[PDB]
């Protein structure tokens, strides 16, 4: 559950990077 | 006798109330303690600063040859008076004298200085930006898409959010190479040897130099700095970075993200695992902040907290 919820985070905080 | 030693810490103690308003003239990071005394002969009695090794100052004059007005970089502190290095070398001595004479001759002698052993002086302090830049760290090595995104986010959102209040620029030099002791005596450290340098020691100088003005009114600096990804780099320059850590703590966490990029990222999947673990192998006060937080705005909000405290310590409401 914890890998999940930081994949979906860090995945976020990347594209906002864009 | 008595009333000429009133009236010239009269005139003293009007210079350091007109100092309180002006402009931070330089700043310092000591590398030695001080704890004042009565004897220190201090221009106002009771008015010297205290501080520790690796304490930040900003000092608004050079008072006379023995002290300095300024303040540590601290909220609630307010100016006072600082020994000048000067001072400092002399105290230091007397201290040692000081020290010979309350000795006990049943004392035997002090371990030796093992013979040949070079060491470069370290003066009582080092000059450093008025404001500490603000430098990016981890997740991983910069040059790769996974830290170059996540650390762009950041930068986006400290834009906005210290807009009026900050400077975000590109470093176009190896920062790295700005050793102290290397920008002190620049001929006498001149190494021959094939190296992949791609900056020289005049082109590191002048953006040094560039660092230091940017930071001269006290706005916030922040540093994308391509070549820094771990503390070490910095630690014997003097530009006292503030180094803020992106830490994503689960390695497969980072080895997940790296392959979302696809082929031409993971491919270097294993130098930029290996980078996230030297980060997470360092003792924690290399880094200023930690930033540990899943989510985006988490993040953000922590540093912006550290940055917002950080701005009350170099703003004094009396400034």
């Amino acid at each position: 559950q914890q890998l999940e919820e930081d994949l979906r985070g860090y995945m976020s905080w990347i594209t906002q990077g864009e | 006798r008595e009333a000429l030693r009133k009236e010239a810490e009269r005139q003293a103690l009007a210079q350091l109330e007109k100092a309180k308003t002006k402009p931070v003239a330089f700043a310092v990071r000591t590398n030695v303690g001080y704890n004042p005394s009565p004897g220190d002969e201090v221009p106002v009695q009771g008015v010297a600063i205290t501080f520790e090794p690796k304490d930040f100052l900003h000092i608004k004059e050079k008072y006379n040859n023995d002290w300095w007005i300024g303040r540590l970089v601290k909220e609630g502190c307010e100016v006072g008076f600082i020994p000048s290095p000067v001072k400092l070398d002399s105290l230091r001595l007397l201290q040692e004298q000081t020290l010979r004479q309350n000795r006990l001759s049943s004392s035997k002698h002090g371990k030796r200085i093992p013979f040949f052993k070079k060491t470069e002086h370290v003066p009582p302090y080092d000059v450093v930006p008025s404001m500490r830049p603000i430098i990016l760290v981890g997740p991983s090595l910069k040059g790769y898409e996974v830290t170059d995104m996540m650390q762009k986010a950041l930068f986006d959102f400290l834009k906005h959010r210290f807009d009026g209040r900050i400077s975000i620029t590109r470093v176009t030099a190896d920062i790295s190479l700005a050793k102290r002791s290397v920008l002190n005596n620049p001929s006498k450290h001149i190494i021959i040897e094939r190296s992949n340098t791609r900056s020289s020691l005049a082109e590191v100088q002048s953006e040094i130099e560039r660092i230091f003005e940017l930071a001269r009114t006290l706005q916030l600096v922040a540093l994308d700095a391509d070549t820094i990804n771990h503390p070490a780099q910095l630690s014997k320059t003097s530009l006292a970075p503030i180094i803020v850590y992106i830490k994503i703590t689960s390695p497969k966490v980072l080895q997940r993200l790296i392959k979302s990029r696809g082929k031409s990222q993971s491919k270097h999947l294993n130098v930029q695992i290996a980078a996230s673990e030297k980060l997470a192998q360092c003792p924690p006060e290399m880094f200023d902040i930690i930033l540990d937080e899943n989510q985006l705005e988490d993040a953000c909000e922590h540093l912006a907290e550290y940055l917002e405290a950080y701005w009350k310590a170099t703003h004094p409401p009396s400034s």
